[PDB]
């Protein structure tokens, strides 16, 4: 009846079990009912509109999608304005560089479906000079998105009102996300006391930088791994 | 004539931006008919589209034309609220319309170069 | 974020080499135009002839580009730099970039034989 | 049933449709008991006894120099290099600790020594660097860097900062009874 | 006005035991005009500052 | 012709962030808004290609700095969801009470920071408290405090103390009333009925539009959560009510936010009940450190103990996007392999980001101290938004 | 109403004396309310560097993991048994309307199946054409649902929706934030 008299937890018995049985899964039999669902949607929107998708690929229930440069707008007021497909909504967009292939950035496009709670990924492609069109025609947040990859990459968005660099230094020239672009920059800065402002000088290190990825293995230590696509899906083997 | 699909200001529910729409179901299935109409002039019947949302805004206009009330019929329906429902089928009226133009039943009209889906295998 | 910024344009390709000439010939002129507030608000050290002598060679650096298209992205980059240096966004150091050769003569000993690059193993 | 398409079986729940919100005449209050709580503050000075209320109780803070708080045995702050019984230097040139400190703070040349077995020449570590990811504890095989819980030790150049191998020996010959305390509560849940 | 009402206010509020049951009428009077044109303002809601924040009243009429 | 627009913050406008904001007032009301963010911006995405995976993670409690561990979090879910791994029993449940203490945390510092942002000081003083008291907690599992060395991609760094799950109920049972007393000068509070009662409105299919997502997304009517639509981390195994708001104003913003710490607190009180026995890392050395009891005694732990340590492990070819429920909102990481073992590429969905995005199309119209009411509550700690 | 209000001795807080106590439960809006301060010899003791639980802990474990005779590891083998990132062109979706599925082929003559095969694997249709090609039925069974319906976008695990709305409920009315779950 008192804060003195209050029991202590620190003695008492605890649960206290000799071994815990864990049984051993594969941590993807549960998606693959659903995986295999969604070939049979992925399918369904290659037939919808045929014009504009080049493909569909799915790994592990991410949806991704295939649309060539110009091609974005079509797609992405189907994916908008269907009933049975709305996603009304953009999560992040971004690029990645493959400079061995010619088409050199490709830009990727995430969406939510927050009626039917489902994932889109669309991936287009885009060489550093030609444009991917702008999405801010349809969703309001993604200029915002769209200013990001600019500046990270070069890569455009035809389009749009308020293009223009962000979350870099304003002088910056290049870009950063770029296998070229080395690591440190081109230019550091310090006070020169003589100006009484500070000058942007190019670039001296006291330690030099140094990786350790030159210690690697060429082959991916990865097999080849099994397969979780759909006995639909896959061709029928002759006879 | 004239439809209003959205009222912007009324009195509230749940969804906030969303009033409660007075007399859905005449609204409803006037903007139905102006989709069943419009994807039968402007779509050729190969395609997937038109026999898709041809099928879905019947099977959903039974459901709305034969049902009376409010909190029964969106059960019947599957999707969301009822303003919500007239919202979303209203975007897909002006979805047809632009499938009119853009014309999604051709054949892919660029070929992506076969060294640029791969990855890494 | 339905609105622009002020001098912010809807950014926009043009099919010809003359479409993109004449934006460049305008965008010259809305620089040449914009100078004189230059000097105010960067608050630099130098006189505005010498703002305009340095955007004169800037354009003369690149005007033997054949590419539309590489003449696309580089009007886009020169637009975005006006888009800066109109507002208060780049702030004076950022600003005075654009003039290492004019604030501090070099130095003594800038090498230009072979002999003056090989007693400093070319620096 | 069948669903419709465009139609899960996430329909809007039981009465999701809100009520209609009450008027001035759909309120079971008097306009004169309301407006008492409007114009005598109720709400105002409810939490104005609140804080009168936290006036008469107890404060937190402790005298730092004289007090100090919580200090884990997983704590992390400044480094030392532990020793052996009898006294041998126990750091040999894994070199882990370069290989896995995430900002390069580890810097390492080491060489055989008189007697064949390897020590280190110089270890040095950028304090101005060290993340404090601990990773480097956790990286030694002979547990020779660790992490000593202090994190008294401000300097005032940032050449005092650069701790090569002696300063750190310093600290373990400095620490050694704290971090034997540590390790006492430590090594088995490493 | 309304912080020189109070300088005219002033002198009654000295002297008001030799205003006896009418120099209360008078100033009864005084403040009675006074108190309505105050409520002139309130009325036009002179210090509203309004905002141009407007969810946009008017619905989806289509077609 | 313009406006006389201003900066607002150069350094100190709003705490914990350098909130360089353009304004444009025409009546102290603004007409457009342009944030200007980069001032945090220490490019981090281009270093974390080049470090690896094993290396990579304290990046991220770096990013987003007020709740460190839902960073932690989905980086080591992208990972695991990546190489096909699966988290014990154990780590699942230890995993997702720190990943609610951290809710806890994330929300105490927000409102109270919000609360002296608009003038509240007794908050911001009350919560700061109760926040130490759990940089304690933080201390004793892992390193030292706001920024924990914890959960790896294969899982979690360790095992607890010997008695903080004891230890962390007698904190529990008493959050209750220290919570409970903040509520009673913030909620009905006309001074802050009034600031918040219809300011920045936010409507449903605006807030789709604008990515948003977590408490702003559910205050606006919408119930969507990753911890309830698609579950993860035995959130699924512990029970759990959301709340949802009526408008799209500040006030849900703000109620929702005073609820999550009563429901929070309800997933401490069903984990510490309900933590089981089992292998707190992953089952096998192959993607993180055996323990050092053994790798002093056995051959084959030393040279997994090295190959972590030296190379790191390696990663199946592909990418992820895994996104889950941070208190500031919907968290993503977009991560594209290699196969090497550094990541090739790998991209945050800081959760504010958005959130900055979608400023000037609520901010027009209200007022300058209105706009700060709208700043903390979208939460832009600043850390985030520029990375 | 299962976490509802608890008095105030089982919350482990250093409390009052007695004759205060007396007084401030005449003086407070709920009694049964904390101070906030811990109490000393329960909160943190014994402190973590000296803990006589941690002396003997040696590894959690479980039970077919630690086996040591039974299994071996490439059956508990996680990592090279992910799935394969199952990529489709727009040309083998024409092979899985035309040439038919594992499920239902629509080929026999295993010899010249290859040929009806390989030029639609070199691009001998296209996909309108198979479309055209494709009967009601091939549409309404492996492209549309039985009944010609889209298929909704599909989910992992859809998670309907209570409302608690009652005395269980984390506002009453008035407060305009629902707790759904
Ligand atoms: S804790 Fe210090 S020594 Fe260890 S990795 Fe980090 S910076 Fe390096
Ligand atoms: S302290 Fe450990 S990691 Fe560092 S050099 Fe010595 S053995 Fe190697």
């Amino acid at each position: 009846p008192s804060w003195e008299n209050i029991k202590d937890i620190r003695l008492d018995p605890k649960v206290h079990v000799d071994e815990v049985y864990e049984p051993i899964v594969n941590p993807a039999d549960r998606y693959l009912q659903h995986v295999s669902d969604l070939h049979q949607y992925a399918k369904y929107i290659m037939a919808a509109l045929p014009k504009y998708i080049q493909g569909f690929s799915v790994w592990k229930d991410e949806l991704t999608l295939h649309v060539a440069p110009s091609a974005v707008i079509p797609v992405t007021t189907f994916l908008r304005d269907n009933t049975s497909t709305q996603y009304k909504s953009i999560i992040d967009i971004t690029a990645v560089d493959y400079p061995s292939r010619e088409n050199r950035f490709e830009v990727v496009y995430n969406f939510l479906s927050v009626r039917h709670n489902s994932r889109i990924r669309l991936k287009t492609y885009a060489t550093e000079v030609t444009p991917v069109p702008s999405i801010t025609c349809l969703y309001e947040g993604a200029n915002w998105f769209e200013r990001e990859a600019y500046d990270m990459y070069g890569v455009f968005f035809e389009g749009h009102p308020d293009l223009r660099r962000i979350m870099t230094d304003y002088g910056f020239e290049g870009h950063p996300l770029r296998k070229d672009f080395p690591l440190t920059g081109y230019t550091e800065v310090r006070w020169d006391e003589e100006k009484r402002r500070v000058v942007y000088e190019p670039l001296e290190l006291t330690q030099a930088f140094r990786n350790f990825s030159a210690g690697s293995t060429a082959w991916e230590p990865v097999g080849p791994g099994r397969d979780d696509r759909p006995d639909s899906f896959k061709l029928p083997t002759p006879k | 004539q004239s439809v209003l699909v959205q009222m912007r200001e009324g009195t509230p529910i749940g969804l906030t931006g969303i009033y409660q729409h007075p007399n859905p179901r005449p609204a409803l299935i006037a903007l139905y008919e102006a989709t069943l109409k419009e994807l039968q002039d402007k779509h050729p019947k190969d395609s997937v589209y038109r026999q898709s949302i041809e099928n879905l805004t019947a099977h959903r206009k039974q459901i709305v034309e034969d049902n009376e009330v409010s909190e029964v019929i969106e059960n019947k329906i599957g999707a969301g609220l009822i303003e919500e429902v007239v919202i979303q089928a209203h975007e897909e009226l002006e979805l047809a319309k632009k499938m009119s133009e853009w014309k999604p039943w051709e054949e892919l009209e660029e070929k992506p170069l076969e060294d640029q889906w791969v990855y890494f295998n | 974020a339905i609105i622009a910024t002020a001098f912010a344009e809807t950014v926009k390709f043009s099919g010809s080499k003359q479409e993109l000439q004449k934006r460049t010939l305008a965008l010259y002129r809305q620089f040449l135009r914009g100078a004189p507030t230059f000097a105010d608000l960067y608050e630099v050290q130098f006189s505005i002839p010498t703002i305009r002598t340095k955007i004169r060679q800037e354009f003369e650096r690149h005007r033997f580009v054949d590419d539309l298209s590489i003449q696309n992205v580089l009007y886009a980059k020169g637009h975005m730099e006006y888009q800066e240096c109109i507002n208060f966004w780049k702030q004076q150091a950022q600003f005075l970039k654009y003039f290492p050769e004019e604030d501090d003569i070099q130095g003594r000993h800038q090498p230009s034989n072979f002999v003056d690059k090989f007693l400093k193993n070319r620096a | 049933n069948i669903y419709a398409g465009g139609s899960a079986a996430a329909a809007p729940p039981a009465g999701f449709r809100i009520h209609r919100p009450a008027t001035w005449e759909e309120s079971e209050e008097g306009a004169l008991s309301k407006a008492t709580k409007y114009f005598l503050l109720a709400e105002m000075f409810r939490g104005l006894y609140v804080v009168l209320e936290q006036f008469f109780r107890a404060p937190y803070t402790i005298y730092y120099p004289f007090e100090k708080g919580p200090v884990s045995p997983r704590f992390r702050g400044e480094h030392a290099l532990r020793r052996y019984p009898s006294g041998e230097e126990r750091c040999i040139a894994c070199k882990l600790c370069e290989a896995i400190c995430p900002a390069l703070a580890i810097t390492i040349d080491a060489e055989e020594r008189i007697d064949g077995s390897r020590r280190t020449t110089k270890y040095d570590i950028d304090m101005t660097k060290c993340i404090y990811c601990g990773y480097c504890q956790e990286s030694c095989p002979v547990d020779a860097i660790v992490e000593t819980p202090n994190v008294e030790y401000a300097t005032e150049t940032r050449e005092e900062l650069l701790y090569n191998k002696e300063k750190l020996l310093a600290n373990g010959d400095k620490w050694e009874l704290e971090l034997q305390y540590a390790l006492d509560a430590d090594a088995p849940y490493r | 006005p309304f912080d020189l009402e109070i300088s005219t206010l002033l002198p009654y509020v000295m002297s008001i035991y030799l205003v006896s049951n009418y120099g209360f009428t008078i100033v009864l009077l005084f403040l009675l005009i006074l108190i309505i044109g105050f409520v002139y303002e309130i009325n036009t809601n002179a210090l509203k500052i309004n905002k141009h924040n407007k969810p946009n009243t008017d619905s989806l009429i289509y077609k | 012709i313009r406006a006389f627009t201003i900066n607002f913050g150069p350094q100190h406008p709003a705490a914990h962030g350098v909130l360089r904001l353009i304004l444009e007032l025409s009546g102290e009301e603004i007409i457009r808004s342009d944030p200007h963010v980069g001032l945090l911006h220490r490019g981090t995405e281009k270093l974390i290609e080049y470090k690896t995976y094993m290396q990579a993670l304290p990046y991220f409690d770096r990013l987003d700095y007020v709740s460190m561990m839902t960073n932690e979090q989905v980086f080591s879910l992208a990972v695991e969801k990546l190489l096909n791994v699966e988290v014990p029993l154990r780590g699942k449940y230890i995993r997702t009470m720190f990943g609610e203490i951290t809710r806890v945390l994330n929300h105490l510092m927000s409102v109270c920071s919000h609360a002296m942002d608009v003038g509240a000081l007794t908050p911001f003083l009350w919560g700061f408290e109760e926040r130490e008291k759990l940089m304690e907690f933080y201390e004793r599992v892992s390193g030292a405090r706001l920024h924990a060395a914890y959960v790896r991609p294969g899982g979690v760094s360790q095992d607890l103390p010997a008695g903080l799950l004891d230890d962390i109920y007698m904190w529990a049972t008493q959050f209750g009333d220290r919570l409970d007393e903040i509520e009673e000068l913030l909620t009905d509070n006309r001074i802050w009925k009034l600031r918040t009662v219809n300011i920045g409105t936010v409507t449903a299919q605006d807030a789709l539009n604008l990515g948003l997502s977590g408490p702003m997304l559910r205050g606006s009517g919408i119930p969507f959560d990753i911890r309830k639509n698609a579950p993860y981390d035995a959130y699924d195994k512990v029970d759990f009510d959301v709340p949802v708001g009526m408008n799209g104003d500040c006030y849900d913003r703000y109620l929702i936010r005073m609820a999550e710490f009563r429901q929070s607190l309800r997933i401490i009180e069903q984990c510490c009940n309900d933590m089981p026995a089992g292998a707190v890392k992953v089952e096998d050395f192959k993607i993180n450190s055996p323990p050092r009891n053994l790798m002093k005694e056995d051959m084959e732990a030393l040279i997994h103990h090295f190959l972590l340590y030296t190379k790191g492990y390696s990663v199946p070819p592909g990418e992820t996007y895994t996104a889950i429920e941070a208190p500031k909102g919907e968290m993503g990481v977009y991560v594209v392999s290699d196969g090497s073992e550094r990541p090739y590429k790998c991209k945050i969905r800081a959760p504010g980001f958005a959130h900055l995005g979608a400023f000037d199309h609520i901010a027009r119209g209200h007022f300058l101290p209105d706009a700060v009411a709208i700043i903390g509550t979208m939460d832009l700690v600043f850390g985030e938004v520029d990375r | 109403l299962p976490g509802g209000p608890v008095p105030v001795f089982k919350k482990y807080t250093v409390g009052s004396k007695g004759i205060w106590e007396k007084l401030r439960v005449l003086l407070a809006i709920a009694p049964n309310r904390s101070t906030g301060n811990p109490i000393v010899p329960l909160y943190r003791v014994p402190t973590p560097g000296s803990r006589p639980e941690a002396n003997v802990y040696q590894d959690p474990s479980s039970y077919p993991t630690n086996d040591i005779a039974e299994n071996p590891y490439w059956k508990r083998d996680h990592r090279r048994a992910y799935p394969q990132t199952a990529f489709f062109d727009q040309k083998t979706v024409t092979g899985l309307l035309e040439l038919g599925s594992e499920a239902t082929p629509r080929i026999a003559d295993g010899e010249a199946g290859t040929k009806a095969l390989a030029n639609i694997a070199n691009g001998g249709v296209s996909f309108t054409q198979a479309l055209g090609k494709s009967s009601k039925d091939v549409i309404y069974g492996e492209v549309l649902t039985v009944n010609g319906l889209p298929p909704v976008a599909p989910t992992l695990a859809p998670k309907q929706w209570k409302i608690i709305e009652g005395e269980a409920a984390i506002y009453p009315k008035g407060y305009p934030c629902r707790t759904f779950h």
